[PDB]
């Protein structure tokens, strides 16, 4: 069933919270950083 | 890239934060060979520079002494001492009392 | 018939019709007045386009044949096929002189540089390679690719490469250091076929897109990319921006390339048409149904007035130009 | 005090301020009292009201009084006075953000802005896709100082989806008093709205995990880190649920002592003249792309309305659970009309009804289950279009293998089958040696 | 040095906690302003390079747009701090040392990405050959204030120390030596046309 609540989640709002924890959220923010930069964004703080 | 030298020299010649106006002293502690030593030729010599490969020369500031500790000179060639201010300590100088 | 202004029409010359598969690509002799095309019957068949009448078969690869190239003499033919292997043909005797593996998959390209020395090519491993022409030895390997390679042009001067890719790409890479130069990623589906632009088209792009003379004269190659989301986008390689994108294929963009005068765009698509476009005003002038079923690849003859279209309809068409 | 504050020279008045609540207790009594109950039942409070107060009511014959709100002033004002016939720009057709006023809309606007100022949570119940996401969004537009945070409940959710929320968007911070959580960001309001709060699975003993944890947050303002077994106080968080009708299936009816502190508020679906209105209004700010069509707006919403009553009678959750039909399916109708007008710069009306009959195709005929009910639609969408749109090519219009595609062509245009056919044997020739 | 002369008197142990917050007071100022003078200094000599070039806009468009972005969150930290242009306010500002590291570090790689510029600049005036990517930076951006030019002649002449300019700074008047010695031009050059 937690299967189907991932996807519930997903499907609803296009971003699991609680799937990047810890070093997983620091390195997804790092790749964010230059997918941001790479496609021609400035984005520095965590939230945008 | 600067090295430590050149980054010190060129932080001391840039005088951001007001070194020119201080007694900047650069001491070269350690052994002196002909492969380090010898791209200082220019800078103890009247020249008083400092060239880069990159085409870069940086002036040496009248208030910059260029100091080397150094225990022996077996190494060092003629051009290096002939360029420098010789000060011999010998061991009696420093008595055991 | 301006000698820089012909453009194809449509009243076709000759139906070319000997190949059993899908004609696949379709090249000009540089300098006999002859022409080649291959198709995926491991064949690659030779006619003369003046009078319409096939010349001979080359055979020898064992899978579908998807790329051939001509050197600057003509004297030798660079083919690459779905067996894994690039064969030089040479083209005084029509034996295939030197066999060529090492590719780990599906070859879909090969072109031979500008100096015709060595011979690149790309594979749906996802590599380019290059070959030396003489010892038929792979001497460099371009990765960075994350998809099958679809095609590899050289420029003009042969210092740099352009591949496409179904990673949604097109990558330049600098031969000499085997860097990525330039990624260009615009399109929204897979890129098919690229092309660069020759020299007598630069100023009129200067031109074309308002693009303000550089101090030092050379406007910076120029490079072109169909693709399938039914679009041609035309790239600046030095800044890495898209100087245009042309609209108006029903279909996945097979082949592109400029008229040889550099005033127009000559394309195919799967949308069985041939679109001639000026790109002065970003529009297409004339289409072309060249086909009954998919257009795959054109060629446009340096001097003489004339166009060759090969399709999946395993004909090959000859179109004067007036 | 924001009257009072706007005019500094002349503050509230005595006399005025009585009118002025007077004639908002007569307007809160009748907004709590029946704000989760029907239309018909609001009308009957509010003939209950004018039968035994003293408080000065709208003079309206027919109009109920909660259709009229309390201005400033002291006097009672229609709520259509806010209510403008206005034109949508054509390239906002239907789009998410876009909010057609209406009555009720603004009715639930300033009931859900009335509340949501005082971080009193509060539960949006009514039918799936009548409103309730739009209008609670349309409010936290009018408030600038919330986020809103989305979290949809499910049968299996338990208190950690918002124990991860909350560490997403939040932090625990020491103080002296205790442990605090507060919004990451400052001076600005954490509004957690679940969408499901009703489906949490219920136990064999009558209770809701989530729910209680909810309660529990809501009443004592906090909840136990069960890490270290320590209190933790919320500061700056609000909640906001939303729910279908308890007697829906796979709905549980929530607890009392939960109810005591969440105001619920009743979002019924669009009436016909509201959904006339609504998609007239998206209608003729689409049809603006073509002129020449631009004299078939009123048939075509009319038509479509009709349709989707039919559908939403014919086909119930008694017959199939999916089959559950709202505005968000009209919604859809239009974002798919103007996707399929947008490339075209000229078609004659036989067309625009052939595009109608597609998309009507495509969101209520896909979903069905046996033949027959297909059979159906298909009968009753040429009925409908031949009602309202007489003096057509029948046959034009209707042709029956409607296909669209853009596969063919640069476009989204209707494409024949054979064509059709061909084309993808080659594409599937190719995708064979690719793929 | 004054209040470390103090913690080193017997009667500072009644001024412990007021002696250490002005210690962290003063540690975190010369930590914010240290990175702040290379930030102002960079951006000076960075705003001139992308304003004064109007081929940079064609030739290098993507770093362009990131100095512009890099712009005006600068001139925006700048406004806020000539609002409040106290020191302790900026030094209260909140995240003024993250912002301040951030422009730095996005300064430093903007002046890394400026070395075809400068190098084919440097055909231009050929003695440029002789002079660092740093200082012909400072050299060409700072080009309208010619008061800070005159460390930079040196590397440039084999004895021109420093130039003769009048009042205006605007027409140079002639040249000096570092012994003094100057030479006065026949027809003074001027910077304006
Ligand atoms: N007055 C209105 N103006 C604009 N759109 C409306 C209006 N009333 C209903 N809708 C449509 O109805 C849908 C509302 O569904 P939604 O708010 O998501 O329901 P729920 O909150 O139950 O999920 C929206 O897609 C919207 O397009």
């Amino acid at each position: 069933s937690g299967f189907l609540e991932r996807m519930n989640t997903l499907l609803a709002n296009g971003e699991v919270p609680g799937l990047f924890e810890g070093d997983e959220y620091a390195t997804l923010m790092t790749q964010c950083k230059e997918g941001a930069q790479k496609e021609g964004l400035m984005l520095d703080s965590h939230e945008e | 890239t600067d090295g430590l030298f050149t980054h010190v020299l060129r932080k001391i010649i840039d005088s951001v934060r007001g070194e020119l106006q201080k007694r900047q002293w650069i001491v070269f502690d350690g052994d002196v060979d002909p492969e380090w030593v010898e791209n200082l030729n220019s800078v103890l010599d009247d020249n008083k520079l400092l060239t880069l490969p990159n085409g870069e020369r940086l002036s040496l500031p009248p208030n910059v002494r260029i100091m080397f500790e150094v225990q022996d000179l077996k190494y060092a060639t003629l051009a290096t001492v002939s360029r420098c201010g010789m000060v011999w300590f010998s061991e009696d100088v420093l008595s055991t009392d | 018939r301006d000698p820089k202004e012909w453009i194809p029409r449509p009243p076709e010359k000759y139906a070319l019709s000997g190949h059993r598969s899908p004609v696949t690509r379709v090249i000009f002799h540089p300098v006999f007045s002859v022409m080649v095309s291959a198709s995926e019957d491991a064949t690659i068949k030779v006619w003369d386009y003046e009078t319409g009448d096939f010349e001979r078969t080359l055979k020898g690869h064992t899978d579908s044949v998807q790329d051939i190239s001509f050197d600057h003499s003509g004297k030798l033919l660079a083919s690459c096929s779905a067996d894994m292997t690039i064969k030089l043909w040479d083209f005084q005797g029509f034996e295939c002189i030197r066999t060529m593996h090492g590719h780990d998959h599906n070859v879909s390209s090969v072109a031979i540089m500008p100096n015709g020395d060595h011979i690149v090519s790309a594979s749906r491993d996802k590599t380019i390679k290059m070959w030396e022409v003489q010892t038929g030895y792979c001497v460099k390997t371009f990765t960075g690719h994350r998809e099958w390679v679809r095609m590899v042009r050289p420029n003009q001067d042969g210092t740099l490469i352009a591949s496409c890719s179904n990673d949604q790409t097109v990558r330049v890479w600098v031969v000499a250091t085997k860097e990525c130069k330039a990624e260009l990623r615009e399109h929204e589906h897979v890129v098919e076929c690229i092309s660069w632009a020759p020299e007598s088209s630069y100023s009129s792009i200067s031109e074309a897109t308002g693009s303000e003379t550089k101090k030092s004269g050379k406007p910076g190659p120029f490079l072109l990319s169909g693709s399938r989301d039914k679009t041609i986008k035309m790239w600046d390689v030095s800044t890495g921006m898209c100087l245009m994108t042309l609209v108006g294929h029903d279909n996945w963009v097979r082949g592109v390339l400029f008229h040889s005068g550099g005033k127009f765009i000559l394309s195919c698509a799967d949308d069985k048409t041939l679109r001639v476009w000026d790109y002065k005003n970003k529009r297409c002038m004339k289409t072309l149904n060249a086909h009954e079923h998919f257009v795959t690849s054109l060629d446009f003859h340096k001097t003489a007035p004339y166009v060759v279209t090969g399709s999946v309809d395993q004909t090959v068409k000859v179109w004067e130009c007036r | 005090a924001q009257y009072n504050a706007n005019h500094p020279d002349f503050p509230m008045q005595i006399e005025q301020l009585e009118r002025y609540i007077q004639r908002y207790l007569v307007y809160a009594i009748l907004w709590s009292l029946s704000g989760d109950s029907r239309l018909k039942m609001r009308a009957e409070l509010g003939e209950y009201i004018r039968r035994i107060t003293t408080v000065p009511l709208p003079t309206a014959p027919n109009i109920p009084i909660i259709d009229y709100e309390v201005s400033i002033s002291g006097e009672w004002s229609p709520w259509q006075a806010k209510v403008p016939q206005i034109e949508v720009e054509t390239h906002k057709v239907a789009a998410p953000d876009v909010v057609v006023p209406t009555l009720d809309t603004v009715r639930h606007e300033a009931l859900l802005y009335t509340w949501l100022a005082e971080h009193k949570p509060l539960v949006l119940c009514g039918p799936p896709g009548s409103g309730k996401t739009m209008t609670l969004f349309s409010a936290l537009r009018a408030l600038p100082d919330m986020e809103v945070v989305g979290l949809n409940f499910s049968s299996a959710t338990t208190p950690e989806l918002l124990l991860k929320t909350f560490d997403h968007y939040c932090e625990y911070r020491r103080t002296p008093n205790g442990v605090v959580l507060a919004p990451v960001q400052l001076g600005k309001w954490l509004v957690l709205f679940c969408d499901e709060i009703n489906l949490p699975d219920m136990d064999k003993y009558g209770t809701q995990r989530v729910i209680s944890f909810i309660r529990q947050m809501v009443e004592h303002g906090g909840f136990y880190r069960t890490s270290d077994q320590t209190w933790v106080k919320l500061e700056r968080i609000q909640f906001v649920g939303a729910c279908n009708p308890p007697t829906d299936p796979g709905r549980k009816p929530l607890s009392h002592r939960f109810l005591r502190h969440v105001p619920v508020v009743y979002v019924d679906y669009p009436g016909p003249a509201s959904l006339t209105q609504i998609y007239g209004t998206f209608n003729r700010a689409m049809l603006r792309l073509i002129p020449s069509l631009r004299t078939y707006a009123e048939p075509l919403t009319a038509a479509m309305v009709e349709f989707y009553t039919m559908s939403q009678e014919r086909f119930t959750q008694d017959t199939q659970p999916h089959y559950i039909y709202s505005p968000r399916e009209m919604t859809r109708w239009v974002r798919g009309i103007f996707e399929a007008l947008r490339p075209l710069e000229t078609l004659p009306v036989e067309g625009l009804i052939r595009i109608w009959a597609h998309e009507a195709l495509r969101l209520f005929q896909d979903r069905l289950v046996e033949d027959e009910e297909r059979r159906w639609t298909d009968e009753n969408i040429d009925t409908v279009a031949l009602k309202h749109f007489p003096n057509i090519d029948r046959e034009k219009a209707m042709s029956r293998p409607i296909l669209y595609s853009n596969w063919l062509s640069k476009d989204y245009i209707p494409v024949d089958q054979e064509e059709l056919r061909d084309y993808v044997k080659a594409r599937l020739k190719v995708f064979y040696e690719e793929e | 040095n004054s209040v470390s002369a103090m913690k080193l008197s017997p009667y500072y142990k009644v001024f412990e906690e007021d002696a250490l917050s002005w210690e962290d007071k003063l540690n975190r100022i010369m930590a914010l302003f240290d990175v702040w003078i290379d930030v102002q200094r960079r951006w000076v000599y960075l705003e001139g390079i992308f304003t004064g070039s109007a081929d940079i806009k064609h030739l290098l468009p993507v770093e362009t747009q990131r100095f512009q972005s890099i712009s005006t969150e600068f001139l925006a930290l700048m406004k806020k701090v000539s609002k409040s242009p106290l020191v302790m306010d900026v030094l209260n500002i909140q995240g003024v040392q993250r912002s301040l590291e951030r422009l730095a570090d996005l300064l430093g790689k903007i002046q890394k990405a400026l070395g075809e510029y400068l190098e084919r600049e440097r055909s231009s005036f050929p003695r440029f050959y002789f002079v660092g990517d740093e200082d012909l930076l400072e050299i060409i951006g700072n080009s309208k204030n010619v008061a800070k030019l005159q460390k930079h002649f040196k590397k440039m002449f084999a004895g021109v120390s420093s130039i003769i300019l009048n009042e205006d700074n605007s027409v140079v008047l002639g040249i000096s030596s570092r012994e003094g010695e100057e030479v006065m031009f026949k027809t003074p050059v001027s910077i304006t046309e």
